[PDB]
């Protein structure tokens, strides 16, 4: 009997992001994080 | 014997600073993002940008302090 909990139902999933987008600023300099945090994976493991 | 002296330690400075700057915590600042020109037997190469820098990009190898 091994227990490794780990897993959120979707309903879970999308309740954490909402208040992460409730806890981040809404102008540009807040979103910049995200979008240069996901180019710095796409220029990691490309083919191109 | 003052040159024996300074030869052995002729590789102390670089050791203490080039070969090991950034293992620490806290990492960033900017790097160029050269671009291997494809192909490979050509050797060009291209500055293609910059890159933001994140404790990931730090060297994983040891210090060289120690020694």
């Amino acid at each position: 009997t091994i227990l490794c909990p780990w897993f959120a139902s979707s309903e879970d999933l999308r309740l954490q992001q909402v208040m992460h987008l409730v806890n981040i600023s809404s102008n540009t300099a807040a979103a910049l994080p995200l979008v240069e945090a996901l180019s710095t994976l796409l220029r990691s493991v490309t083919p191109l | 014997s003052y040159a024996y002296t300074l030869l052995q330690m002729k590789s102390v400075f670089p050791a203490l600073s080039l070969r090991s700057m950034y293992r620490n915590k806290g990492f960033g600042g900017k790097a160029p993002a050269i671009e291997w020109t494809e192909p490979r037997s050509k050797y060009k190469f291209r500055w293609t940008g910059v890159t933001q820098l994140h404790d990931g990009l730090r060297p994983r190898s040891p210090s060289m302090d120690v020694p």
